[PDB]
């Protein structure tokens, strides 16, 4: 979770909303195990 | 490090794009709440926009630790802090910061 | 050798040419005496510039410049209670992870004829985290403390503000105005907790003491055109190795804009005061029954 | 070394020679193999009197025979996890005298028609103590365990207790009686906390398994003639280096009256049953905010 520990101050001519892009990724610690059918994505219809 | 959908609210075509940034605003200075997500990397939400999560599709266990960077696309004059917190599991979404 | 070593400068690296006619030291004379830590030192006058390298502790991370805006309160890092220093035969308990974490309290805002605040610590940490449980928990307590005051501002906005560390910020009263009733502060005013307490009189800091004599105690400026945030490392100051957590505040943090903030229409007029403490070297000793107070 | 060394008993002690004609180990046959710790061995028999010398650990003592009457669990003391067993890389915290210490839970009442009741662990100290409260506030947990279940009765008095310790002690059900119901046992029933849980059926310790096989997990004895107390050294025993301390308890803690509670009139006819139990090696790991469930 993401909180305001103070603010966002802009001064004048600064726009009042602005966006923050989230880019996550692992470290060099991670593996991964039992391969597996993704299911992220279900084709339902059969590619013609 | 990919893009991790966080606003993963809007459903429309015309409006998918902002699904990969969430709105940060001037606030009433109460540590409000900006933005909750799941930490998992596998699981259905934010996280299937993301490399990893397309990846943690195809496995079923995982292990390690994981970067989540936030990046701030603001002005230059545009200034603050935010308290990002990972909550370990047991912990319920936090009513406050 | 034939005289009791019992005065008060036992003990110190001082050595005293004294007059002496009785069994006892502390009957002599005053006599002879045969960076600074007052200055507020940074880290890097100090020479932690490795600790400071980046200020991740326990489980937490805060972004700041480095080395020379770390001031290390006394010029002194926390640290463990020494064998010799400590009294308490119980041997204390080291979370050192969860308790020695950033905790980030309140967003208090900075106005312009905002006046300022003070918190009162571990006051301010009694009711949070697994520090304010083992607070709770444990009659002794001692710790150092990390605290990064953080004041985000654009380039267009000004202001400054003196976060000070007072040790022991003893609260005084107004007297009922005309100084004749000996009234006391209230346990809301004396440990006002995490949302600390507004300054009714900042120029005599609310105790009879001026504000402009503040920076003798460690100190840093959030003047807004150079640095956006204040991080302080206070070590435990008190006259035992350990104490009450409760009843006891090693210390008042001052937050209070000498130079006001402000800025023309159009610019943001919430400009918020966050509070990130971080406890260094926590020890908590003497274990029962947890107490709020 | 042309093979994968995937088999399920790689890191094992033992060498298996096997036959295999793939690339993955565990393709490979069964193949051939090229005190004692299951029958519940005291501290005199696995060497760890030095330990038992005084039963003292964080800031309580219990009194009772050495040595010979300190049943080490599964011949194993409770350890810290090793670097290579564990899988967190957060950094656990070890408090080591708040929640290494004894706890003493209720007084249940031994009667000439009781049945038995039944403790989970940690569930029994998860709202108590600083340990409950590392418990709820880390996600992670692993301890070891002393459990010192006493019953104190006069000379006059007879009877047995098969105080004993069964590993992952899942609860059934009646099942509705019949058998045709699927029903599960509540909360209340699988986890009870620190007031325990009466058994229903001691015969099948309420999941189907007799009570005359419970000496292979274990145990110690409180026949009343010759012993007033059973203690038990647990190690932590879990396919997992941790495990969440509230959502899954390690083993449960079965004291069963084998042989009734038995006096004549003018005895006292309150003989109470005090679960006294220490975590051993405690460590909490995942730090968020408290959770009791």
């Amino acid at each position: 979770s993401i909180w305001y520990q103070t603010n966002y101050v802009v001064p004048i001519g600064a726009p009042n909303t602005a966006y923050i892009i989230a880019l996550a990724a692992a470290q060099k610690n991670f593996t991964m195990k039992l391969c597996k059918d993704t299911s992220h994505i279900l084709q339902t219809a059969s590619i013609q | 490090e990919t893009i991790l959908e966080v606003n993963n609210v809007p459903t429309n075509a015309t409006s998918l794009m902002e699904r990969l940034r969430f709105p940060v605003s001037a606030q009433a200075g109460k540590g409000e709440l900006c933005a909750v997500f799941r930490a998992d990397p596998g699981r259905d939400g934010p996280w299937q926009s993301t490399m990893l999560g397309q990846l943690c599709g195809y496995y079923t266990q995982w292990s390690g630790s994981l970067e989540v960077t936030f990046m701030f696309t603001g002005s230059f004059m545009a200034t603050g802090k935010m308290l990002i917190a990972y909550t370990p599991p047991g912990g319920p979404l936090p009513k406050d910061r | 050798s034939h005289e009791n070593s019992n005065s008060a400068t036992e003990g110190s690296t001082i050595n005293y040419t004294t007059i002496n006619y009785y069994k006892d030291s502390y009957a002599a004379t005053a006599g002879k005496q045969s960076a600074a830590p007052l200055k507020s030192p940074s880290a890097e006058a100090c020479g932690y510039s490795d600790r400071v390298a980046q200020l991740t502790i326990g489980n937490s991370t805060i972004t700041t410049q480095a080395a020379a805006n770390i001031i290390v309160g006394y010029g002194e890092w926390p640290s463990y209670c020494s064998d010799d220093d400590a009294t308490a035969v119980d041997k204390p308990t080291r979370p050192d992870v969860s308790v020695n974490r950033f905790y980030t309290l309140d967003t208090k805002l900075w106005e312009k004829s905002s006046k300022g605040w003070y918190w009162k610590f571990p006051d301010v940490l009694t009711e949070t985290g697994v520090f304010g449980q083992n607070a709770q928990f444990h009659y002794l307590y001692r710790s150092g403390f990390c605290i990064h005051v953080q004041c985000n501002a654009s380039k267009f906005h000004q202001g400054a503000l003196l976060v000070a560390i007072l040790p022991e910020y003893v609260i005084g009263t107004v007297a009922g105005g005309t100084g004749t009733e000996d009234s006391h502060p209230p346990y809301i005013q004396t440990q006002p907790g995490a949302d600390g307490f507004e300054l009714q009189h900042p120029y005599v800091l609310d105790a009879g003491i001026p504000i402009s004599q503040l920076t003798v105690c460690p100190h840093q400026w959030i003047n807004l055109r150079t640095n956006n945030c204040a991080t302080i490392i206070v070590p435990y100051m008190n006259t035992l190795p350990f104490d009450s957590a409760l009843n006891h505040c090693n210390f008042g943090l001052l937050v209070v804009p000498i130079s006001p903030l402000d800025f023309d229409q159009g610019a943001t007029p919430v400009i918020p005061i966050t509070i990130t403490l971080a406890p260094m070297c926590s020890e908590f000793a003497g274990l029962r029954q947890a107490v709020t107070q």
